[PDB]
């Protein structure tokens, strides 16, 4: 056991970051509709729209 | 001439009613999403007991 590093905490941190990014994306998606909401989404469908 | 003025200026009420209902629903969803976003912030307190 090392008090200087925590592999489990780091993995949990990466998981939390991924969940936060996904939650932000879904929250914007439900706020404004627009499944293709910006150019960061599928560019071809955005241009067609 | 006034019939032409009406054709150029009058608006169908049914489409406006549909838009009003859609915008009311969108406002309700946006308010709910904003409330969820505000409630998201205070979850971090669990780390600091």
């Amino acid at each position: 056991t090392s008090i200087l590093t925590n592999n489990s905490a780091m993995a949990a941190l990466s998981g939390v970051r991924s969940i936060s990014s996904s939650m932000e994306d879904t929250q914007s998606r439900i706020s404004s509709g627009l499944r293709v909401g910006s150019a960061s989404d599928n560019a071809a469908y955005w241009s067609i729209a | 001439i006034e019939s032409g003025v009406g054709r150029l200026v009058d608006a169908d009420m049914n489409e406006e009613s549909t838009r009003l209902k859609a915008l009311q629903t969108q406002q309700q969803l946006a308010i709910q999403a904003l409330s969820i976003a505000n409630s998201d912030s205070q979850n971090v307190l669990s780390l600091f007991r």
